[PDB]
């Protein structure tokens, strides 16, 4: 069946009941600290087989910020589409995090599944979900993008129809 | 020129005949058979009677208290009439548990024969049923005629196909 | 007290237990006893719960033929009937009567006593043989009972209250080889049954639409020139199925064994060939006095269709052709409606007039005391 | 299809197939194939000895001792020339197709070889067609078993050829129908004035036919070609051979066909008082 | 006799039929038939096969409907051509072997019958279950070890995907489960993620490249994500290409061809990718079944699971379910250990070389044999003692 | 085997023994019954001067009854026995209830009167004197 | 013309309680299905789930409530309303044959059950045992018994077979009741005894029937012909041959009229004119698929629903096309004002 | 032995028998209405005195055939008139003969019974019909 995350550690905290992953990024939030792998890699790395599938069980916290990520990867591709270099591409997946509804809000349609945030959480949720939507969208931007040249690939621009779970942020 | 008198006697005598009533067999216990094949118990046989057109086209009324036996003896006027005949009477009869009143084999000398139990009579309209065999045998005589004329046509259709090859 | 007495009769396909005074069995269930093969499942589950799972299960029946065979699962069984989910009852403080079916050890008839007593602790045990019971159920002491039930049919003389052993026969054909036999039918019928996954179903067909022909010449022309034994039947899985000349042509092993691959001669002939192997005198008695009982003994014509094999043996073979002297013949095939369970029926009725006797019932005073028996006949 | 086709497609595809591989350069595939054809025939596709760049086409029939009694022989022997070889153990006609040495236009052979059985049977018709034609009477007539139970008569007159089949009805129904589309047959030459005239009989032979052993019987039946000179020369021969052979097995071919309309017809009906029945239920 | 009988397997997409003794059907022929959009011979004026497929000024009707006939008017002229154009065979001097779907109802085995007799005149008739004649076909790569009629065999055609249990030659028809994944539906989704991706590909011809993708690139890959990374991380040794020609103007035109090839099989073990009702994994459907039949028949038809029909040919095909499904099955008899206190329990998927035509091979292999000859219901058989002896046809071959 | 369902009244035991050694050579029945509060094999009625067609219309033709006829039986030799013939009346409408316990008390009944001559009839239209006699050849 | 279609199968037979608030019919099953009225809806209020074959009779005994059934299945039941639920007692008719139909006697002492093993069950409650006895009349029954009606008496019986005969017996228990009172039919009236027997050698005798006062009998037989007997004119028959179907059904609605119905489907009138001694056709009480009758399908069976066989005002019909028609007599006689009853 | 095969049914004592060959028409009766021309009368004629309760086939034919005589000699207007003079147990008479004549057809006899049927069944009604089918003893 679909692909589940594997990095859910003993000492891993929460948002929501999201589990709340460090990543490597150059963008400001609310993230701890990250050696190689992270929750975005493992997305990416595992976006091309999940989209297809409709199911999905949850196996923990760490499973819907994974789940999360993949559907904004489709997000991107769709805005990445249009585009005619790498550079604009850049521009558009700035543009994209700056733009969405939260666990709570008119869906976001998915409220059955994920928790609602008071204040704290609140702002947190925001500021952890932007911070995955910019660095998402930047890495993204590299792996996009043929270098003969400044086109989309069609190898990712064939997967901007296909919606994961039939849910979308858009 | 004689079929419309010959059926309006068919039908009322089928509609005698088909006065049926659900009954338990006396012979056996707790068993239902219609008494029109297994015969065991006289007093519930009613007289067989026979409506005739002619020498060749008849039919046989056999009635009992609880089911009824037509039989069709049908117009045949050559040998290509009567395979044909033959040939739709046995398609019919092997589809005999859709037609849920059709017998599987005719009574001996007749081409088609009818089994209408009470258990018909009880779950479809009576006159209905009178109104299907009267039905029946004009529309096996239409049937008849049209594959006759259609083998005819062909037939010649083939002889020519071969022949203006020549 | 006053109470509180109990009955039970262990098929070998099902159990039928109650209370004294019963007009039906109060349960009835598979005598059944499956354990399962991999991890509300228990470590073991018997009748119904059993029968439901009985694809998860290895299941074992401890009546072989009417006689028990392994004595440890027979133990759950029986802790079964009396546990909670059937009879909650204290064995402690009830009296109970059982039934032993024909020609069954003494070591077995023991080891229930035992069993009973031991494993128990019942206050006061009987112990009935099921053709005695069946007739005094109905006023006879003489005479000759006809149990066809799941695993076997037994033809059981009985003269003034006592069975004879060396005058029962059984007929190695009942309702677990008609069920078995009505699949072959609808095998060759067109349907892709199977021996083993649908016997349940197609028991249920047979209990549902198959009866006994009077005269199967006759039944096979209805069968062969008309479409009036032709019934619908809806499978579980949905499926419609036609139910023809099969409903008849199944239970017909009864009479004829071979259409089965069974040595012998069939219930009809053997009831003949065994009535006609005693005394003179005891003939005329016995043939008008014969008895059914057993759940094979349903079959609509049934008790016609022995009546008719009877004279038609008697006639050819006794009477040597003549029919004058057929008038004559006497005889009693008789079918209460409540056969089916005859077994259970009479002995209710014998424990509840029996009840608050006190030479009757072997009590557990007497078995400590001692011992294995403990029998008074 | 009303007129029953002549070649063989299990030949010709086999062939075609094969050769096609063969101008390509591809890799030679092997074959076994055992197939029939109408007549008793039976065809046998195989590479000799494992050798898979030839491709031996036999075939044989039970009746080709009297065919070969009709210069059979000479005919193929101008047909296929180069192709034909020794026959096969057990068959009476082989041809061999070597894979490496093939000719540049391939459907001129692939034609011939599916007409392997029709060849069989043309040399017995040229024969007596010329025989007419120089006018040799009274020569001896032909009789080919080309059926077990069936036989077909060729005899050449002075101004005429005349072709009896002797053929048999299995089916009793059969036999009727027959003779219905036989009728049309006798009175055929209200169609085509310039076409063959064409006799039949029931049970007992022609006048011609009697006897030496012409089976009489009540599931028989004597059909007459009354060919001229029109289609047995030169320039119309090969289509009058292509038909007149065939003929036996499109009469039969169109008695089944015309019992399988009958039964559309039955359906039809059957289905109608059916639904006429049904509505007799209060529903 | 002197010649041999006729076989043919009608199915769903495709007729195979030639006769039996050969390796290979004579023709594979799809199963439609093209009529006119009546007296005279109109009933004759049709074509079958490739002849019917694209005909000017005929319709296209495809009688055989998820294995199973719908018109019997049209079943039967496609059986006139088959016998009088393709097989040329005199019907009356020809037994002949029918195949029947698994579902197959008595009544059909009469209608079948009642056109080879009534009609064809033939003098024998043997309506054969599937799943038997696959069975068979396996024979030919056990070998002589253990050759039985026990097991589950998966077809796998155009129209319909079955799970069909067998005891001694005998369905166990109450336990057969289906699959909404077939060829056709195969060849639906592949063309669909060539539609997304590539261009170049005239829109007429759009199955036509599909299914050669499908045929001739696919394959089954042991997991999703490793695969895809493969395409990614390489690329240039795992895209493959393909170059048709354009029908109307004839000159070439060429795709790239990519993740549809492990894409395109995988829905047999992820159906809910081309299909919103139904989940459920093949192995999954096939374990279940098997745990559905009686105990003592288990682990046969266990070790016993061969492959029929040509959406059972991808590569890796049967070597993905026995590893699937002995997962299933570890696991599952691994808590018995550990909740307690079983036999390691052997699972076998056989591929073979006869698969693509399973069901034909068999038949023909069956109606070669003497004892077929013993078995076939004859015409006179069939007169005297009535239609009703083709409802069971007797099972032989061990 | 070892069954008593009900006992047999120290009375009926008297009647029976007086009877076992009557003096009187006329046709003389007596007819017993079961006391179903009491549990006890009782007398009924006692009748003198009977054909074997006059006793069956004196029994219940819905209900068992235990009999002891002393019937004058005529031999095939001519001379002639007093044979104390045991018969038990079980028709079969009857209560299973009943039933059980007449078959049940039936066997002590037997002994007690020290009877041998025992028959047993499922209606009384099959009591006769071609019945009686019939068994008694025996 | 108050029809209610309960089902579309046959209505088998069918019987009214006491007040007429209840109709309990068999729906061509093995089941009887109790329906009572609740304002303008027919609601079905039990289920009587016992016989294992279809279900020929139902009697309902008006003053102690108790309903009996007959079916196929060879057995009876007295049915008991124990609080809230119908309890059944089995009744050992010792028939080896179907029963065919079942009547209480007006006294409600006892019931009679005509069967196919041609013979009638006269069933009375025995008080010592708490056990339904029952005693059969056999000769000179040669067939099946299709009828049963009481003499008000509730001794003599009269009885329709397919003998072709109509009999009239005595059912005399003396176990439940006083020895009767002479009637013109006979002074001498032990258990059995045979009264009076037709003349008709053909036609199956459907239904039977005595008059209110118990003087006359009525019968119709499957020749198409209605019969009437009365004990006054020394047992002399009026009959009468109808131009039309069988009749099945038939009862007194006073004392020289009848209603009858049949396989026409609708309820016709007869009167009987004592002086001249003929029955005479009184017409189609019924007057307006592709049929004109109220039932689609033969009347199977026809009861009075009030004023007795004597006064009748109202009487119902049940037939084979799950239909239940009531009749008002009076309604019927402002509709056809050239209609004479008596 | 096969003991299955004899039907023992045939010796059941309770089973059904019907009651009764005691002592047809008049040839010369019929023929003084038929030269005459007065063929209402000579129908009148020919059912007189039925054959109905001799168990002699031949007399039962004897009839029939004197019967079928009258009703062929007629034309069909007149047939109308003639089926109206008899009384109901006249008609139900007539049916019982026509039924008898269908089973023996030729010389459109055949053609003229059916008129009959038709003013017979207008007179008689259908259960004029019935009492043919239930009767035990018929002609
Ligand atoms: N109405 C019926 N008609 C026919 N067969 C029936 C019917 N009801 C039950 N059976 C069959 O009879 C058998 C049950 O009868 P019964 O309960 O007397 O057997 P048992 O007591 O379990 O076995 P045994 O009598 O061998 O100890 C089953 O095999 C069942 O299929
Ligand atoms: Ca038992
Ligand atoms: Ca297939």
């Amino acid at each position: 069946p679909a692909y589940h995350s594997s990095l859910m550690d003993p000492d891993t905290k929460l948002i929501g009941n999201m589990a709340l992953l460090p990543i490597r990024s150059q963008f400001k939030g609310p993230a701890p600290r990250e050696k190689d792998t992270d929750i975005v890699d493992e997305a990416i790395y595992y976006f091309k087989a999940n989209v297809f599938f409709k199911n999905y069980e949850i196996k923990n916290e760490a499973d819907r910020t994974l789940i999360y990520i993949t559907l904004y990867i489709s997000e991107c591709l769709k805005k990445l589409q249009k585009c005619n270099s790498k550079s604009q591409g850049e521009k558009e997946m700035y543009t994209l995090g700056i733009t969405f509804p939260i666990p709570g809000e008119p869906g976001f349609p998915l409220n059955a599944i994920y928790a609602k945030p008071n204040k704290q959480e609140d702002e947190v949720m925001r500021a952890y979900l932007q911070q995955l939507r910019q660095e998402t969208g930047l890495r993204l931007c590299e792996k996009v993008f043929d270098p003969q040249n400044d086109k989309p690939s069609k190898w990712w621009t064939c997967f901007v129809k296909r919606q994961f779970m039939n849910k979308s942020l858009s | 020129a004689t079929l419309r008198p010959y059926l309006s006697a068919v039908r009322a005598t089928l509609q005698a005949a088909l006065c049926l009533e659900n009954f338990s067999s006396q012979v056996v216990e707790r068993h239902n058979k219609p008494e029109v094949e297994v015969r065991s118990s006289k007093e519930l046989l009613l007289q067989p009677v026979t409506i005739s057109r002619n020498e060749k086209e008849k039919v046989l009324i056999e009635g009992s208290i609880n089911s009824v036996r037509v039989s069709i003896a049908v117009k045949q006027a050559d040998e290509i009439e009567k395979i044909l005949c033959h040939k739709f009477m046995r398609f019919m009869m092997m589809r005999a548990e859709n037609f849920f009143i059709l017998r599987r084999k005719p009574v001996e000398g007749y081409d088609i024969s009818f089994l209408i139990t009470n258990f018909h009579t009880e779950q479809m309209y009576k006159h209905k049923l009178v109104d299907f065999v009267i039905h029946f045998m004009e529309e096996i005589d239409k049937e008849i005629s049209e594959m006759k004329l259609s083998v005819n046509a062909r037939a010649r259709i083939v002889a020519e196909e071969f022949l203006k090859n020549f | 007290q006053g109470r509180k007495v109990v009955v039970c009769d262990n098929g070998t396909g099902f159990v039928k237990c109650g209370y004294a005074g019963s007009n039906f069995p109060e349960h009835i269930f598979p005598a059944l006893v499956g354990r399962p093969i991999i991890r509300e499942i228990k470590d073991l589950m018997v009748g119904d719960e059993a029968s439901e799972l009985r694809s998860m299960l290895e299941v074992n029946y401890p009546m072989e033929n009417g006689i028990v065979r392994n004595w440890d699962d027979m133990k759950h069984l029986w802790d079964y009937t009396f546990g909670p989910e059937k009879l909650n009852i204290d064995t402690r403080n009830c009296k109970i009567l059982l039934t032993e079916p024909p020609m069954n050890p003494t070591k077995n008839r023991e080891k229930i006593v035992e069993v009973m007593f031991e494993t128990y602790q019942f206050s006061g045990v009987y112990v009935a043989i099921q053709a005695v019971l069946t007739l005094y159920a109905q006023g006879l002491l003489t005479g000759v009972v006809v149990d066809s039930g799941d695993g076997v049919t037994h033809i059981c003389p009985v003269y003034e209250g006592f069975s004879l052993p060396h005058l029962t026969r059984r007929l190695d054909i009942a309702g677990r080889d008609i069920t078995r036999y009505l699949i072959k039918l609808l095998l060759l019928r067109g349907y892709a049954f199977n021996h083993s996954a649908d016997f349940e179903t197609v028991r249920m067909i047979k209990e549902k639409l198959c009866y006994v022909g009077y005269n199967i010449e006759q039944e096979q022309k209805l069968a062969l020139e008309t479409t009036v034994l032709v019934e619908s039947y809806t499978l579980p899985d949905g499926r419609i199925i036609k139910v023809g000349g099969e409903r008849f042509e199944a239970p017909e092993a009864l009479f004829q064994p071979h259409l089965i691959n069974v040595e012998g001669v069939g219930v009809a002939e053997l009831l003949f060939n065994t009535i006609q192997a005693a005394d003179i005198d005891t003939r005329s008695e016995f043939y008008k006095h014969i008895v059914l009982s057993g759940g094979s003994t349903m079959y609509p014509g049934l008790p016609s269709r022995l009546e008719r094999e009877l004279k038609q043996l008697y006639l050819e073979r006794v009477l040597k052709g003549d029919v004058e002297k057929l008038s004559k013949f006497k005889i009693r095939i008789e079918d209460p409606p409540r056969r089916k369970h005859m077994v259970f029926l009479g002995g209710a009725v014998l424990a509840d007039i029996m009840k608050d006797k006190d030479n009757f019932w072997m009590t557990r005073q007497e078995y400590q005391e001692k011992g294995v028996r403990v029998l008074e006949k | 299809m009303i007129l029953l086709e002549v070649n063989n497609r299990i030949i010709e595809e086999t062939l075609a197939l094969k050769f096609e591989n063969a101008a390509a350069g591809n890799k030679p595939e092997a074959v076994e194939v055992t197939f029939a054809d109408f007549d008793g025939v039976l065809y046998h596709i195989s590479n000799p000895n494992g050798d898979k760049t030839k491709v031996m086409v036999s075939i044989s029939l039970k009746f080709y001792k009297e065919l070969q009694a009709h210069g059979a022989d000479e005919l193929l022997k101008r047909v296929y020339g180069s192709y034909l070889v020794n026959p096969e153990s057990g068959y009476n006609v082989s041809l061999l197709y070597d894979l490496e040495n093939l000719p540049a236009s391939k459907d001129s052979i692939v034609h011939q070889a599916g007409m392997l059985k029709r060849n069989c049977f043309a040399s017995v018709f040229e024969k007596y067609f010329q025989f007419q034609e120089e006018g040799k009477e009274g020569e001896n007539r032909a009789v080919i078993h080309y059926r077990d139970d069936e036989t077909m008569y060729v005899e050449s007159k002075k101004d005429r050829v005349t072709v009896v089949f002797s053929t048999v009805f299995k089916d009793d129904d059969d036999v009727v129908i027959g003779k219905v589309f036989m009728q049309e047959f006798k009175e055929g030459r209200r169609a085509s004035h310039t076409a063959p005239q064409v006799l039949f009989s029931h049970r007992e032979p022609p006048l011609e036919l009697k006897d030496t052993d012409a089976a009489v019987g009540d599931n028989i039946g004597y059909i007459t070609f009354v060919l001229f000179p029109r289609h047995t020369n030169a320039s119309a021969r090969d289509n009058t051979i292509n038909l007149i052979h065939t003929f036996r097995d499109y009469l039969h071919y169109h008695i089944k066909c015309s019992k399988a309309y009958i039964h559309t017809r039955m359906r039809a009906k059957t289905s109608d008082f059916l639904k006429v029945l049904n509505r007799a239920r209060p529903d | 006799g002197r010649l041999p009988a006729c076989v043919v397997d009608c199915g769903t997409g495709y007729t195979k039929l030639g006769y039996a003794g050969n390796t290979e059907p004579q023709f594979i022929i799809p199963s439609c038939i093209a009529i006119k959009e009546m007296k005279g011979v109109d009933d004759l004026d049709f074509f079958i096969g490739d002849e019917a497929i694209e005909k000017p000024t005929y319709a296209t009707k495809w009688p055989i409907r998820h294995g199973i006939v719908e018109d019997w008017d049209l079943m039967e002229r496609f059986m006139e051509q088959v016998i009088f154009k393709y097989l040329r065979a005199e019907p009356e001097d020809h037994y002949f072997l029918l195949t029947e779907p698994p579902l197959n109802t008595p009544e059909n085995r009469e209608y079948t019958a009642e056109i080879m007799f009534e009609s064809f005149n033939v003098p024998g008739l043997y309506i054969a279950v599937q799943a038997v004649l696959a069975l068979a076909a396996s024979w030919t790569s056990r070998q002589v070890g253990e050759r039985t009629l026990t097991g589950t065999v998966i077809d796998s055609g155009d129209g319909v995907t079955h799970v069909i249990p067998v005891a001694e030659g005998y369905v166990i028809g109450s336990c057969i489960k289906h699959i909404p994944i077939a060829g056709r539906d195969i060849t639906y989704f592949i063309q669909q993620l060539l539609r997304d991706r590539e261009v170049g590909i005239p829109p007429e011809q759009s199955l036509e490249t599909a299914k050669a993708v499908k045929e001739r690139y696919s394959y089954v890959c042991p997991d999703l994500v490793k695969e895809f990374n493969k395409y990614d991380t390489d690329g240039s040794k795992w895209i493959k290409q393909y170059t048709g020609i354009n029908a109307i103007s004839k000159k070439e035109f060429s795709i790239d061809v990519g993740y549809e090839r492990f894409l395109g099989p995988e829905i047999f073990f992820h159906p809910e990718f081309a299909n919103p009702d139904f989940t459920q994994p093949i192995s999954e459907v096939v374990d279940e079944v098997i745990q559905n039949c009686p105990i003592d028949v288990r682990r046969p038809l266990y070790k016993n699971i061969v492959l029929s029909g040509g959406s059972t040919m991808f590569r890796d095909f049967g070597r993905r379910l026995q590893r699937d499904l002995k997962r299933t099955v570890d696991a599952r008899l691994k808590l018995s250990e550990e909740l307690s206190g079983p036999k390691p329990i052997d699972v076998q998927v056989i591929t073979h070389h006869m698969q693509r035509y399973a069901v034909w091979f068999g038949g023909s292999m069956l109606a070669s044999t003497p004892e077929f000859y013993q078995v076939c219901h004859t015409k006179k058989d069939y007169e005297e003692i009535g239609p009703s002896i083709c409802r069971h046809n007797p099972v032989f071959g061990v | 085997d070892s069954l008593v369902v009900c006992e047999v009244d120290p009375e009926l035991k008297e009647t029976l023994r007086k009877f076992r050694f009557r003096k009187e050579t006329n046709n003389a029945a007596i007819i017993m019954k079961v006391d179903k509060d009491r549990q006890m094999v009782v007398l009924e009625d006692e009748l003198q001067n009977i054909s074997p067609e006059e006793l069956k219309l004196e029994l219940p033709e819905r209900q068992p009854r235990f009999v002891v006829y002393s019937y004058k039986y005529v031999h095939d030799d001519g001379r002639v026995s007093y044979p104390l013939c045991f018969i038990f009346s079980s028709p079969v409408g009857c209560k299973p209830e009943q039933q059980m316990m007449y078959a049940g008390s039936k066997n002590r009944l037997v002994q007690t009167a020290e009877l041998t001559k025992v028959f047993e009839i499922r209606t009384t239209d099959d009591l006769t004197e071609t019945w009686l006699k019939e068994k008694l050849a025996f | 013309m108050a029809y209610h279609s309960f089902l579309v199968e046959p209505i088998s037979c069918h019987a009214w309680n006491k007040d007429r608030t209840q109709i309990a019919i068999c729906p061509n099953n093995h089941e009887v299905h109790i329906y009572e009225k609740s304002g303008n809806k027919w609601v079905q209020v039990h289920e009587l789930k016992e016989h294992n074959g279809q279900v020929t009779g139902i009697d309902w005994a008006p003053d102690s409530n108790r309903i009996v059934t007959c079916g196929t299945d060879r057995n009876a039941y007295v049915w008991t309303l124990k609080g809230r639920t119908w309890k059944p007692t089995l009744v050992i008719l010792r028939i080896n044959r179907a029963a065919r139909c079942v009547r209480w006697a007006p006294n409600e002492k006892k019931f009679a059950v005509g069967s196919g093993s041609r013979v009638i069950s006269i069933c009375y409650f025995e008080q010592e045992n708490d056990w339904w006895v029952c005693k059969h009349i056999k000769k000179p029954i040669r067939s099946t018994v299709l009828s049963l009606d009481w003499h008000p008496n509730s001794v003599l019986l009269a009885a329709g077979s397919c003998d072709f005969k109509c009999r009239i017996f005595s059912a005399y228990i003396k176990e439940v009741e006083e020895r009767p009172a002479p009637t013109p039919w006979g002074s001498k009236m032990p258990f059995g005894e045979l009264m009076f027997e037709s003349s008709s050698s053909c036609g199956w005798v459907h239904g039977v029937c005595f008059s209110a006062n118990g003087s006359r009998v009525a019968w119709v037989s499957h020749d198409s012909t209605v019969c009437l007997a009365d004990a006054d004119k020394k047992m002399a028959v009026a009959t009468l041959a109808s131009e039309t179907l069988p009749l099945l059904a038939v009862t007194f609605i006073t004392e020289s009229s009848l209603v009858a119905a049949g396989h026409d489907c609708f309820p016709v009138l007869f009167t009987y004119d004592s002086a001249a001694g003929k029955l005479s056709f009184g017409g189609r009480l019924d007057v307006p698929a592709g049929l004109d009758s109220l039932h689609k399908n033969s009347v199977s069976q026809i009861s009075v629903l009030s004023g007795g066989k004597a006064k009748c005002s109202q009487f119902c019909t049940t037939g084979m096309d799950g239909g239940m028609s009531i009749w008002d007599v009076r309604s019927l006689e402002s509709a056809l004002k050239d209609l004479k009853i008596v | 032995a096969r003991f299955r095969k004899v039907d023992v049914g045939e010796y059941d004592e309770n089973k059904f028998v019907d009651e009764e060959g005691d002592g047809g028409p008049d040839e010369g009766e019929v023929d003084s209405c038929l030269r005459q021309g007065n063929m209402t009368a000579a129908l009148q004629a020919a059912l007189k005195n039925p054959p109905i309760n001799t168990k002699s086939q031949a007399v039962k034919d004897r009839a029939g055939s004197i019967v079928l005589k009258v009703l062929i000699s007629f034309k069909a207007n007149d047939i109308e008139k003639a089926v109206q003079s008899l009384d109901k147990n006249g008609v139900d008479l007539l049916m019982k003969y026509i039924y008898k004549g269908f089973e023996s057809p030729s010389d459109n006899s055949s053609a003229v019974l059916l008129q009959w049927h038709e003013k017979a069944l207008a007179a008689g009604g259908v259960g004029s019909i019935v009492r043919v089918l239930t009767a035990r003893k018929t002609v």
